[PDB]
C-alpha cells in the first residue's frame, strides 16, 4: 500500500524494528506483546523442549551438562532431521558458551529481580544477552547504555546481577 | 482569477478567459492552447482530501 | 543602481565566463552592456545568424536564465528575472554540491568486479555470493567467468579534488549569494528593465516599450508573482 | 552471453545428438534413448499461409491516404503532411530512384527479377565518390 | 534541443500526442485515420480487444 | 536475537497417507520442515517449544488433487539479525580480504576498508589473521563483532561487520 516506505534505522536505542513491534495481537483475541529472551534463559529453555520432544519420540515408538548436549543434540537431531544443521550446532554453540551464567537458579533469581524492577524489556534482554560486569565500559561500549539509563542505578543493579553469574 | 471557457478541440484543449476586469464589461477572451505542463503542475497542486471528493 | 546588483551582474558574468562557451558569454555580456533586445538589433551588432542564435537561447532557457519577452508594436524582447535567476542558480549549486558529495560518498567505497564478456557492472557485495567452490576467482552466474575489480577506488580522491576545487572557484559565487542573502531579493521586469534601457542602435523597428491593450486581464505563467 | 542453446539427450551423450522432431504433436525425441527434451514446437508455414524491406532498408516505408471512417478536411492535410518526413531519409531519393527504374524496366517491358536488380545494384553503392551525381540518370541506365 | 523556430515544434508534439494517441487506440472519433503501410488500417488495441473473437 | 513468537504455518499433506495414526505424522512433518529453517523475515527458526497441546484440529482437502492441507500454530524460538549490537561470535574461515566470522547462523564478514588500520595486519598467516594485542582467529576465535547490518536478500542471508570501536575486536 503506497510501497510503505517506513525507513527506520534499527538500533538498541529504542529504534525497534519494522515487524517486531511492541504491541501485536494473538489467536485468541488477547493482546501479544513483545517477547525477548535473553542468551542464559534461551539456552536453558531449548533443552526443556528437546527432552520433551525426545521422550514425546519414545513415547511413539512405545505407542548444565552443556558437554553432554552438544553431542546428544547432534545424536537427536541427526535422528530425526539430517546432519545439515551444523549451523544448528554452530548456534547452540554460542547459546551456550557466552551466555552469562551457566546454571538455572541464578538466571531465574534475576528474573524474580526483573518481575519486581520492571525494566525496559528489550533494554534488559540485551543486557541478559551481553556478557559484561562493569556499566561505564558498557556504557562507552554502546551508546544506548549510555543514554537510556544513569550509571549509577545500572551499576547498582549490574552487581547484584553479577554476583549470581559464574565468572569466566 | 478565473477559469477560462474550455471547448474540446480535436487532440487538445483551448480555453477562452473572460474574466471581464477593466472598468467596462470587457468582453475580450484570449484562446490560448492548454499546456499539459500547467494541467500537471495544477494537478500536482490538490490535496488529497479533495481527491477523496473527486473520486481519486 | 544597487552595488549588490552591480555584484549580481558580475557574478552572472563570471557564471558564465568560467562555465559556458564563449558565445553564451558574448550574448549574456552584450545583454548586460546593453538592456533589452530586438533579435534583429542583435543580429546586427554581432553580425550573426540565427542558426547560431537557436541553441545559445535554448541552453539559456534550459538554465531559466534569460526571460524573453513577446509583444507587438511581434516584436521579440529578452531580460532576466532576477529570482527566477537567482533560484535556479541555487538549485544548481545545491544540486552539484549533493550529487558531487554523494558521487564522492559511493566513490569513496571500493569497486565491485567486472565481467569482459557480458560488460556489465557488479558490486563487492554481490560478488560475496559470486565466490566459486574454491574461493579462487569470482564466479559469474551466466559467462562462469571470473570477475576482475574495477579502477574506481583511487578514483575517490579525484572526486575530493574535482570537488575542493570546483568549490574553490565558486567560493566567490558562494560569496556573492552570502552578500544577497545580506542584501534584499528584488524582482525584474521588462518594464523595470526598460527603466535601465542601454541604447544598442539608432534605427531598431522594435520600440522598445512595453504597451499591454486595455482590459489586460490575464494572469500569465511568468510574468506574475503571488 | 554467447547468445546459444544446445539441445543435448541427458541420457546417451553421444554427439551433438542424432535427434527428429515429431511436428504433428510439435515435440523432440532423442532417437536412441526415446525420451522427449522439449515440447509445443512454434510453427514454420502457418505464418506463411498467414499474409521490398531489403532494398528500402532497415528505416521502413510508409504511404498514407484515406479512408471511409474519416474526414477528407484532414485527410488532406494527411496528404500534404505525408512530405514532412521525407527529407529526413534519403529513402525518400532511394524510392525515387526505385519508381523510376520502376518506370524504365517496365517501359521496356522487363520483368520482376529484372526490376529487382536493378533495385539491388542501386542500392549496392547508392553513394561514393566515384558516383558524384553524374546526372542522376546514368547511375540508372 | 537544437534552434527551435517555434512554429515546427508546436505540430511535432502534437505529432507526438497523435501518435501516442493511435498506438493507444485507433477506433477515436473519425477526424484521422491514420494507417500505415499497406492499405489495411494499423490495428490498434480496442480492435485487438473489441467484440468477436477481440481476445475476450 | 534469540526470541520467542506465537508463529501460524501451513502445510500439506499427500492423500495416501491417511491412516489412523496421522496426527503424530504431522508432528513429525513439522519437525522436519521447521527445523534448519532461515527465512528473510524472522531469520533462521532453531527449534519448537510447546510439544504437546499443539493445534491443527481441521483440514481441507483441495478440489483438484487429493492432498490436504493444515494449518499449524505454535511457539518456536527463533534467531533475530539485527544492526549494531556487540557479540562474541567464532571465526572458522578466513579471506586475505578479511575474515569469516561465524555467528550463530550467519557467516558475518568484514571487507577490507572495514577493518581498522591499526590493527597490525599481516600477511604472512595461515590463516590470514588481523591481530594487534589479543584477537586472533584460533580454535575457538572469540572476536568481539558488531554486526551493524545483516544483509538479508534472496536466501543466502549474508551479515556485515566492524571492529572500529574501542575494545571492539579484542577480547
Ligand atoms: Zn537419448
Amino acid at each position: 500500500r503506497l510501497k510503505k516506505v517506513e525507513e527506520e534505522e534499527n538500533a538498541a536505542t529504542l529504534q525497534l524494528g519494522q515487524e517486531f513491534q511492541l504491541k501485536q495481537i494473538n489467536h485468541q483475541g488477547e493482546e501479544e506483546e513483545l517477547i525477548a529472551l535473553n542468551l542464559s534463559e534461551a539456552r536453558l529453555v531449548i533443552k526443556e523442549a528437546l527432552v520433551e520432544r525426545r521422550r514425546a519420540f519414545k513415547r511413539s515408538q512405545k505407542k548444565e551438562t552443556r558437554e553432554k548436549e552438544l553431542e546428544s543434540i547432534d545424536v537427536l537431531l541427526e535422528q530425526t532431521t539430517g546432519g545439515n544443521n551444523k549451523d544448528l550446532k554452530n548456534t547452540m554453540q554460542y547459546l551456550t558458551n557466552f551466555s552469562r551464567f551457566r546454571d538455572q537458579e541464578t538466571v531465574g533469581a534475576v528474573i524474580q529481580l526483573l518481575k519486581s524492577t520492571g525494566l525496559h524489556p528489550f533494554e534488559v534482554a540485551q543486557l541478559g544477552s551481553l556478557a559484561c560486569d562493569t556499566a561505564d565500559e558498557a556504557k562507552t561500549l554502546i551508546p544506548s547504555l549510555n543514554n537510556k539509563i544513569s550509571d549509577d542505578e545500572l551499576e547498582r543493579i549490574l552487581k547484584e546481577l553479577s554476583n549470581l553469574e559464574t565468572l569466566y | 482569477n478565473t477559469q477560462p471557457t474550455i471547448r474540446k478541440d480535436g487532440l487538445k484543449l483551448v480555453g477562452s478567459w473572460k474574466k471581464d476586469r477593466a472598468t467596462g464589461d470587457a468582453d475580450e477572451p484570449e484562446l490560448r492552447v492548454l499546456s499539459t505542463e500547467e494541467i500537471l503542475n495544477i494537478f500536482k497542486h490538490i490535496s488529497v482530501k479533495d481527491f477523496t471528493s473527486l473520486g481519486f | 543602481d544597487r552595488p549588490i546588483d552591480d555584484i549580481v551582474k558580475n557574478l552572472l558574468k563570471f557564471v558564465v565566463r568560467g562555465f559556458y562557451g564563449g558565445s553564451f558569454v558574448l550574448v549574456l555580456d552584450a545583454i548586460l552592456f546593453h538592456s533589452v533586445l530586438a533579435e534583429d538589433d542583435l543580429k546586427q551588432l554581432l553580425s550573426i545568424n540565427k542558426t547560431e542564435l537557436g541553441p545559445l537561447i535554448a541552453r539559456l532557457r534550459s538554465d531559466r536564465l534569460i526571460s524573453i519577452h513577446k509583444q507587438r508594436e511581434e516584436r521579440v524582447y529578452y531580460y532576466v528575472k532576477y529570482p527566477h535567476a537567482i533560484d535556479a542558480i541555487k538549485w544548481k549549486v545545491h544540486q552539484v554540491v549533493q550529487r558531487l558529495k554523494d558521487d564522492l560518498d559511493k566513490n569513496s567505497e571500493p569497486n565491485g568486479y567486472m565481467c569482459p564478456i557480458c560488460l556489465t557492472k557488479y558490486t563487492q557485495l554481490e560478488a560475496v555470493q559470486l565466490l566459486n567452490f574454491d574461493r579462487t576467482e569470482f564466479l559469474c552466474s551466466l559467462c562462469d567467468e571470473p570477475l576482475v575489480e574495477d579502477d574506481s577506488g583511487k578514483k575517490n580522491k579525484e572526486k575530493q579534488d574535482k570537488l575542493n576545487r570546483l568549490m574553490d572557484q565558486i567560493q566567490p559565487i558562494i560569496d556573492s549569494l552570502k552578500k544577497i542573502d545580506d542584501s534584499r531579493i528584488e524582482e525584474n521586469t521588462f518594464e523595470i528593465a526598460l527603466a535601465r534601457l542601454i541604447p544598442p542602435q539608432n534605427q531598431s523597428h522594435a520600440a522598445y516599450t512595453y504597451n499591454p491593450k486595455k482590459g489586460s486581464t490575464m494572469f500569465r505563467p511568468g510574468d506574475s508573482a503571488p | 552471453p554467447n547468445l546459444n542453446i544446445v539441445l543435448t539427450c541427458p541420457e546417451c551423450k553421444v554427439y551433438p545428438p542424432k535427434i527428429v522432431e515429431r511436428f504433428s504433436e510439435g515435440d523432440v525425441v532423442c532417437a536412441l534413448c526415446g525420451l522427449v527434451l522439449s515440447d509445443k514446437l512454434v510453427d514454420t508455414r502457418s505464418e506463411w499461409r498467414t499474409f521490398n524491406p531489403l532494398l528500402d532498408g532497415n528505416n521502413l516505408s510508409t504511404r498514407i491516404g484515406k479512408g471511409e471512417t474519416t474526414d477528407m478536411r484532414f485527410t488532406k492535410e494527411l496528404n500534404k503532411a505525408q512530405g514532412k518526413n521525407v527529407m529526413d531519409k534519403k529513402d525518400n531519393e532511394v524510392q525515387a530512384a526505385f519508381a523510376k527504374i520502376t518506370m524504365l524496366c517496365d517501359a521496356a517491358e522487363l520483368p520482376k527479377i529484372v526490376k529487382d536488380c536493378a533495385k539491388e545494384a542501386y542500392k549496392l553503392c547508392h553513394d561514393e565518390k566515384t558516383l558524384k551525381g553524374k546526372s542522376m540518370e546514368s547511375i540508372m541506365a | 534541443h537544437n534552434g527551435a523556430p517555434h512554429h515546427a515544434i508546436e505540430e511535432a508534439e502534437s505529432l507526438l500526442q497523435f501518435h501516442v494517441a493511435t498506438y493507444m487506440d485507433n477506433d477515436i472519433a473519425g477526424q484521422p485515420q491514420a494507417l500505415q503501410k499497406s492499405g489495411r488500417p494499423v490495428k490498434s488495441i480496442r480492435a485487438r480487444l473489441k467484440g468477436k473473437e477481440g481476445r475476450i | 536475537m534469540f526470541f520467542i513468537k506465537d508463529l501460524s504455518l501451513n502445510i500439506t499433506l499427500h492423500p495416501s497417507f491417511f491412516g489412523p495414526r496421522m496426527k503424530q505424522y504431522l508432528k513429525t512433518k513439522l519437525l522436519e520442515e521447521v527445523e534448519g529453517s532461515c527465512t528473510g523475515k524472522f531469520g533462521y527458526i532453531l527449534c519448537v517449544l510447546d510439544y504437546d497441546n499443539i493445534d491443527i484440529q481441521r483440514g481441507r482437502i483441495l478440489p483438484t488433487d487429493g492432498s490436504a492441507e493444515f494449518n499449524v500454530k505454535y511457539r518456536a524460538v527463533v534467531f533475530k539479525p539485527f544492526k549494531g549490537e556487540v557479540v562474541d561470535g567464532t571465526v572458522v574461515s578466513c579471506s586475505q580480504h578479511g575474515f569469516e566470522v561465524q555467528v550463530g547462523p550467519m557467516k558475518v564478514f568484514v571487507t577490507k576498508h572495514l577493518m581498522p588500520q591499526d590493527l597490525t595486519f599481516n600477511a604472512g598467516s595461515n590463516p590470514p589473521s588481523y591481530q594487534s594485542s589479543e584477537d586472533v582467529i584460533t580454535i575457538k576465535s572469540r572476536i568481539r563483532v558488531k554486526i551493524e547490518g545483516c544483509i538479508s536478500q534472496v536466501s543466502s542471508i549474508h551479515a556485515i561487520g566492524s571492529i572500529k570501536e574501542d575494545y571492539l575486536g579484542a577480547i
